[PDB]
DNA sequence: CCATCAGTGTACTAGGACCCGAAAATTGAGTTACAGAAGTAA
DNA sequence: TACTTCTGTAACTCAATTTTCGGGTCCTAGTACACTGATGG
């Protein structure tokens, strides 16, 4: 009759069509940021990029230099945690570091030597003479005979005395990869893995002169009692011995102060069916974990 | 504002907590849901007609309805599904290859101080926590001690408060570097110990998304994060536009954070901590209502304990560097043997040594 | 090597060594021979006795390359050792290899 | 280990049956046993562990993009695996923040829909606090779903096209001046737009059988 | 997980036929509309020729 | 169309006009490298035009880097005087821009392979070689590196002429090929 | 002029190539030779590029990487000459396709044919989809291999794929990664596997 | 650690330097006064260094030395690796 | 009957290679000059 | 004995390729520690 019922059809028509558009439109919106969210998925990536330089450049990996505070406290030697971290000798370190001591005790008698008959040749090279030229080369042939007699030493004489100064900060560079400071190397050379202390197992005989001798002299003077027990041992090998053989070391008898004191400890530090025995040791004096335990399950339970 | 992943699994984008705290509450206003009550024929009446009036249904349907959705151990397991046959083959397995079978030391103590506060209520009733208090679970990374610390990363969990002023948290974590005694005591051991590392060295500071809030409570306290903006304001760094905040007029309600993200907590110098938001939830009537102890350590990883290097039936109350007698450089006494081994007779080192307090990581943390 | 011998230890060694000659003590010879053997000796004990990672920012002034020697000039620069920071205004680094 | 596996059979036995009242969900729960699956010696900590995972499991399924099914018999796991615990302190689901309008849209939908059974079990669940409203649905360190082409074209969406399709017909047909034939200028309408949508959707679910049914 | 991606990405195809066709559908009915302007101008140009 | 490239590098020669001692240049210059082990020229670096200059020692300098001619001759200059101060009687005499080096991006990618196959006697593609088209333009002496991400990169002309003329006829095939 | 039809029938003889392109590449030495445009080039480069060229020509094209594993000089020295070559002889080669590296790679490698057509038929499909836009086609061709090996029964890790076609794994994952999320509509219709397109690493 | 290595050092070059003095005619007092006056005279920022790698960027410079001693603010300090940046 | 003293069941360490992916850096071609050494080729 | 190529340096472009750099990754092997299980005077 009209197209006007035509327009108003139609663009109602068109409404309702839009309204779809744009539903199915917000539906494609929603799948592509899926679709972001996933590739991001792709391109995401941990914990040990912050540990102790939580704050690091990119560039050269440092993180900011140490605060005043750092300072004082190193100042007031407070050993940090990574200082009074101690790993196990292998043993393969311990053949490394013989290796290497051997090494180094050759090349140091070395290169005396060794620069000698390089001075030697040096001067032979420009003497502008024959019979100074011959003397030379004797004193050559002489320095060659040394050098040789060097290189043939023995191990045993090689080593040295446990007390004679080695490069010992070389070989935690070159031999050791940096895993050792040159401290602990000098240390576990010198006192404990050198051919000159008694590694071997203890003897009843030398476990009772020790006793004695540990006895007699006093337990304060190990140095003296390594000195008089006649074979080569250190103070911490007979101080070691003697601990592990000793008999006062614990208490070994029960007293009421003592056991109140265990009680005391026992329900401050409790957490519930958990008693960390370890813990409760230290405020205990002379006691083992094992007592504590057997005591607080047999005799101090309140059940 | 609404917490959403920002990477995949892993991490969210930074928001406000007291945006989302505000959200969560108002989500559940008035609805009966935020109680923090304990669980409690004449009752079953007004229970039908709250169905009823809740479902838009008659009283006989809330009845029915009340009824028929009713609830619907024993050691013999039987007619097995393929979980419970899982677990059946384990038992047996574990059964034939075990002599004991008790819970091992570790697994207890995990649940014992996973539960060692639940359900506790407070002792006065005026420090019981609101209903709807934003619990932060909150976790710090364990220092690295030992050297495996690298690899795995242990974390102590706490159940921080929300709405709970920052310091609260700072004097609560404990860890060892705030128990360090300074000085070298080798020429003689019966000094009055020095004055704790908690008390000479009070500066710390936490940093949460470009945020340093520093503790400058006491007068010895002094910017620690001041080293940190001065290093950045360098050269170039990538890191920028550095905040700052005194940590006392903060709150964890009014933290923008992300979670699962790393964040720092710097304290005693440069004894650093990662903290991790695991998660953020309101307040149950399951767990803990005190707000005395609720900085509550939930978990903890039970370090080892150093022994005498002499001895090895006591820890180590001290570390000798340099030592002329120990096989170790860094070597670890107890208070008897240390005694034996390095004074004659009335306190006169003997041989050359530094001897400084060592006090256990495993023992105090 | 005729580089390290620029530094407190190779300069206090040249004037200790020219001490003695002055004094009639020793000969140039053996002078020279000390030098060399002090060279040797210092590389060896740097390249093996020292292990400790340095890393330094600046704005480069100038640069300078012959025969196998360069000769930079810094400014506004910081050094960064192990854990400390050491600032100076201007920097002359000479590399040989 | 395993318990996926279970949870996907119970929710399978459950839609087979295309109802849901809460009395087909208790039969299958009693027949199946499924109350014990939470009995077997393990210690607190990993049976609470268990729980947890249990729970998460659960509420995981009952939230999209599964249908309506499948998600109000993970309601109904839900509900009968946190009111049969053996753990003390009952386990309680984690439920997100970005979730909860889903949940509320979800339940509004079930009472609308006179499912009295499923919104009465929400109702429950809620009055007795068994919900952790966390801010994510795990803590951070460090199937049958549904199509959105039945939210777009479905029986009554198309229904309502080709009505308004043939009255733009008629109205076409009586606009003319003359009732001989339409007008030239009006003759651009397309009849293929039912036929291209039926092709488009057709293609759609031919793919998905060929992809779901193994080579 | 390239399940759920696959799934989401024949969706996506899906759903840009969909559009594919209601797009042409609207620009039909655009020039269908713009036909129905002209042709009621055209006609309404009949009655104007007797105004006051 | 209305972009035009824009200049990357400009490669001159000069002759100084007397032999030089490239050691003496290189101990007493303030940024030279002399490394006649690697190559036997002293490479001089200036931050104001931001330029590099070769001196070699039969006196002919080779000055690049710069982005403008004008920019070019007064680097040319600054070398010139930098080694005059030197003590050597160095001049200006011939100097001459001999390479122009300039980049642009059409902004649409481009299908390589048609183009390489409907302009096989002028274009090399060698995917395994460069994943750049190589066209050798034949009205002006340019080599154009043609890359499907739409930027175009023209080297080998004397004057920016010749780089402006050689974009505008290579601009009707690419957007005919593009992608 | 001797030494190299020689030099030149040794490297076909290590690729076990048919004496046709021989005789090619003997008449596009003979020609260089007459022409000595490049008369500077060691003789063994001249005659690894018109191997090379030979190859491209009669429709098996070999990679760069596959001559100079045969060749005594490096890649660098192949391409210079191949490029002096065709500017010489004034001719031109076809470009290289994708599909002209399927059937030598799919036959060094123990895929199936049917793999092998898998292979082909999404390289083909991505490279007309444009998923992989200015990438070599050695590249798309190794991505295509891993992905059709993945899918089908017999599955190749990135390092053989590479070490086959010559390609870096890392060009391997970052040609991959842009044809990842088109993995099924780029498989045949009707392809059978017992570890799922819809699933892969 | 510098004066360690300085020590080390003098040490080692007398221990070569011995045999010397032992031939060419000259007491070993004469070492060990050379050696106390070394040590004695031992109480512009300049690094005297080896280079690794010395790369150039546009306008970047990467160092990598192998080796050094710098004398910085008149205290010297040794590096057995420097990594430094900067920009011309 | 209160102490003993190997075994015990774990998570928690200790070394020990070993891998995974990202970022930076390099190579490679295109031009053109320039001087001198290498590198065959004849 | 000629007669070539091949170094740098510059400068944008892009893909390919290598490098290397911090961290993880997995696996075997002790290690700590509460508890048990007799065990003996
Ligand atoms: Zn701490
Ligand atoms: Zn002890």
């Amino acid at each position: 009759e009209d197209p006007e019922t035509c327009l108003q059809l139609n663009m109602v028509y068109q409404e309702v069509i839009q309204e779809k558009l744009a539903e199915a439109n917000l539906l494609l919106a929603q799948n592509r940021e899926q679709q972001e969210e996933l590739m991001r998925d792709l391109a995401g990536s941990y914990m040990g990029h912050f540990m102790k330089p939580y704050f690091k450049d990119k560039v050269t990996g440092v993180g900011p230099p140490a605060n005043e505070d750092t300072r004082e406290k190193a100042a007031q030697g407070i050993k940090a945690f990574e200082e009074l971290l101690v790993t196990k000798w292998k043993n393969w370190e311990k053949a490394l570091l013989r290796k290497s001591v051997v090494s180094d005790r050759l090349q140091r008698l070395l290169q005396p030597k060794l620069l000698k008959l390089e001075y030697l040749h040096q001067k032979q090279s420009k003497v502008s003479s024959e019979l100074e030229r011959q003397a030379l080369e004797k004193q050559g042939r002489e320095a060659e005979k040394e050098i040789q007699d060097i290189n043939q030493l023995p191990e045993e004489a090689l080593l040295g005395n446990r007390l004679d100064s080695h490069d010992w900060e070389k070989i935690s560079n070159i031999n050791f990869e940096g895993s050792r400071s040159a401290e602990e190397i000098r240390k576990f050379w010198q006192n404990s893995e050198h051919p000159s202390i008694n590694k071997q197992e203890w003897s009843r005989e030398e476990e009772e002169r020790l006793q004695a001798i540990a006895a007699a002299h006093g337990h304060l003077e190990w140095q003296k009692i390594a000195e008089e027990l006649g074979t080569s041992r250190s103070a911490f090998q007979c101080l070691q011995k003697f601990q592990q053989h000793n008999k006062a070391l614990k208490r070994k008898e029960w007293t009421e102060e003592e056991d109140r004191m265990l009680t005391q400890l026992v329900q401050e530090m409790r957490v519930g069916s958990h008693i960390p025995y370890r813990r409760i040791v230290y405020y205990m004096e002379g006691r083992d974990s094992m007592q504590l335990i057997y005591r607080w399950t047999k005799s101090l339970d309140p059940g | 504002n609404f917490p959403e992943y920002e990477l995949p699994e892993l991490n969210t984008r930074a928001f406000h907590v007291g945006a989302f705290g505000e959200l969560w509450r108002g989500r559940l206003r008035g609805a009966g849901d935020l109680s923090l009550r304990e669980p409690p024929a004449a009752d079953s009446d007004r229970e039908d007609a709250a169905v009823a009036r809740d479902l838009d249904c008659s009283l006989e349907a809330a009845a029915e309805l009340r009824a028929v959705c009713g609830l619907d151990e024993v050691i013999p397991e039987n007619t097995d599904l393929v979980t419970l046959g899982v677990r059946k083959r384990f038992l047996e397995h574990r059964e034939e290859t075990i002599t004991i079978d008790r819970a091992c030391r570790q697994e207890t103590f995990v649940y014992e101080m996973e539960s060692h506060a639940i359900g506790k209520k407070p002792e006065n009733s005026a420090d019981m926590i609101e209903e709807g208090e934003l619990i932060l679970s909150v976790n710090i990374l364990y220092p690295v001690i030992f050297h495996k610390h690298k690899e795995h990363k242990p974390y102590q969990t706490m159940l921080v408060l929300g709405s709970q002023k920052l310091t609260q948290l700072r004097d609560s974590i404990r860890c060892v570097s705030d128990l360090q005694i300074g000085g070298e005591f080798s020429n003689t051991p019966d000094q009055a110990p020095e004055h704790i590392s908690k008390d000479l060295y009070k500066s710390a500071f936490f940093y949460f998304e470009g945020t340093f809030y520093n503790d400058k409570r006491y007068p010895e306290c002094r910017d620690l994060s001041r080293t940190i903006i001065e290093w950045s304001e360098s050269h170039d760094r990538g890191y920028g536009k550095f905040q700052t905040a005194r940590m006392e007029d903060f709150t964890f309600n009014d933290l923008c954070i992300k979670l699962g993200f790393p964040y720092l907590y710097c304290h005693q110098g440069d004894c650093e901590h990662v903290i991790v938001i695991t998660d953020i939830r309101l307040v149950h009537h399951d767990d803990c209502l005190d707000r005395t102890l609720y900085p509550l350590l939930i978990k903890k990883h039970w370090l080892w304990t150093r022994k005498c290097f002499v001895c090895k039936m006591y820890t180590a109350r001290w570390v000798t560097n340099n030592d002329s007698f120990a096989p170790e450089d860094p070597c670890f006494f107890c208070d008897v043997c240390f005694r034996m081994l390095h004074y004659d007779s009335e306190g006169n080192k003997l041989g050359e040594f530094l001897a400084y307090p060592y006090v256990d990581p495993g023992t105090f943390n | 090597y005729q580089l390290y011998r620029n530094t407190t230890l190779g300069n206090s060694l040249q004037e200790s060594l020219d001490e003695l000659i002055q004094s009639q003590q020793i000969t140039p010879q053996l002078a020279l021979q000390v030098l060399l053997q002090f060279d040797k000796a210092i590389n060896a004990a740097l390249a093996q006795r020292v292990r400790n990672r340095v890393n330094f920012r600046g704005s480069l002034n100038t640069y300078r390359f012959c025969d196998n020697v360069w000769t930079f000039v810094l400014n506004d620069v910081e050094f960064r050792e192990v854990t400390e920071l050491i600032k100076v205004d201007k920097v002359k680094i000479v590399a040989c290899d | 280990p395993g318990l996926q596996t279970d949870c996907e059979a119970l929710l399978s036995r459950f839609q087979e049956t295309d109802s849901v009242r809460f009395e087909d969900f208790t039969e299958l729960w009693r027949n199946m046993k499924f109350g014990t699956i939470f009995c077997g010696r393990m210690r607190n900590l990993e049976k609470n562990m268990f729980t947890k995972e249990a729970l998460a499991l659960a509420w995981r399924y009952f939230l999209p993009p599964y249908t309506f099914q499948i998600r109000v018999g993970a309601l109904y796991l839900l509900y009968g695996l946190y009111n049969t615990q053996l753990c003390q302190p009952k386990q309680k689901i984690r439920v997100a923040l970005k979730d909860w309008d889903e949940v509320l849209k979800f339940q509004q939908d079930l009472v609308n829909a006179q499912h009295f059974d499923a919104a009465y079990i929400f109702r429950k669940l809620r009055l007795d606090r068994a919900f952790h409203f966390t801010a994510m649905p795990k803590l951070l360190s460090y199937k049958d779903p549904s199509d959105r082409v039945m939210k777009l074209i479905t029986s009554d969406v198309l229904e309502e096209m080709l009505n308004v399709h043939d009255h733009y017909q008629n109205m076409k047909h009586v606009i003319s001046v003359d009732k001989s034939k339409p007008d030239k200028a009006l003759s651009l309408i397309k009849d293929d737009f039912f036929d291209n949508i039926k092709n488009i959707v057709l293609e759609h679910q031919q793919w998905h059988k060929d992809r779901k049914n193994p080579s | 997980m390239l399940s759920r991606l696959q799934e989401l990405r024949k969706e996506e195809e899906t759903l840009l036929r969909l559009k594919a066709a209601l797009h042409d559908q609207l620009n039909r009915l655009k020039v269908e509309e713009l036909a129905l302007q002209s042709m009621i101008s055209s006609r309404r140009g009949d009655e104007m020729l007797s105004s006051h | 169309s209305g972009i035009v490239p824009q200049l990357q590098n400009i490669v001159s020669t000069v002759n100084l006009g007397c032999k030089l001692d490239l050691k003496t240049i290189a101990l007493r210059a303030r940024n030279a490298e002399y490394n006649p082990k690697r190559f036997a020229a002293v490479i001089m670096r200036i931050r104001e035009p931001r330029t590099t200059a070769l001196i070699f020692s039969s006196g002919k300098m080779v000055c690049t880097g710069a982005k403008s001619e004008e920019q070019s001759r007064l680097a040319a200059r600054k070398y010139a005087r930098v080694v005059q101060k030197l003590g050597f009687p160095a001049k200006f005499l011939d100097f001459k821009i001999q390479n122009m080096v300039g980049s642009c991006d059409v902004k649409f990618p481009i299908r390589l392979e048609g183009l390489v196959l409907t302009h096989q006697q002028f274009s090399s593609y060698e995917p395994e070689l460069f994943p750049g088209l190589i066209y050798r333009m034949i009205k002006p002496r340019i080599v154009l590196l043609i890359f499907v991400s739409g930027k175009v990169v023209l080297t080998g002309a004397k004057v920016r002429a010749e780089i402006y003329e050689a974009f505008e006829n290579i601009y009707p095939i690419l957007k005919g090929f593009r992608k | 002029m001797m030494n190299a039809f020689k030099e030149i029938t040794t490297m076909a003889d290590r690729i076990n190539l048919p004496r046709n392109i021989v005789d090619r590449t003997n008449n596009l030495f003979k020609q260089v030779y007459e022409q000595k445009s490049l008369k500077g080039r060691a003789n063994d480069a001249i005659a690894s590029a018109c191997l090379y060229i030979a190859c491209r020509q009669e429709g098996v094209p070999r990679t760069f990487k596959e001559i100079c594993a045969v060749s005594r000089i490096s890649k660098k020295e192949i391409g210079r000459c191949f490029k002096l070559i065709l500017k010489a002889l004034e001719t031109s080669v076809d470009l290289i396709t994708t599909g002209d590296f399927m059937s030598r790679f799919c036959s060094n490698l123990c895929l199936p044919k049917q793999v092998q057509m898998a292979a082909t038929h999404i390289a083909r499909k991505a490279v007309e989809l444009d998923l992989v836009p200015g990438r070599s086609p050695i590249s798309v061709a190794a991505a295509a291999i891993y992905m059709a090996s993945q899918a089908s029964a017999e599955k190749r890790t990135q390092k053989e794929i590479g070490d086959i076609a010559g390609v870096a794994d890392v060009t391997i994952r970052q040609s991959y990664r842009l044809i990842y999320p088109r993995a099924p509509d780029l498989f045949p219709t009707d392809f059978k596997f017992d570890t799922p397109v819809d699933k892969l690493p | 650690t510098v004066p360690k290595l300085y020590r080390s050092v003098i040490e080692d070059v007398i221990n070569d330097v011995r045999d010397i003095f032992l031939d060419d005619g000259v007491d070993e007092q004469v070492l060990m006064e050379l050696k106390t006056l070394w040590e004695n005279k031992l109480m512009e920022n300049v690094v005297v260094c080896q280079y690794d790698k010395i790369h150039r960027s546009k306008n970047k410079w990467k160092f990598h030395l192998k080796d050094g001693i710098m004398n910085l603010n008149g205290r010297d300090y040794i590096f057995s690796k420097a990594i430094g940046d900067a920009e011309w």
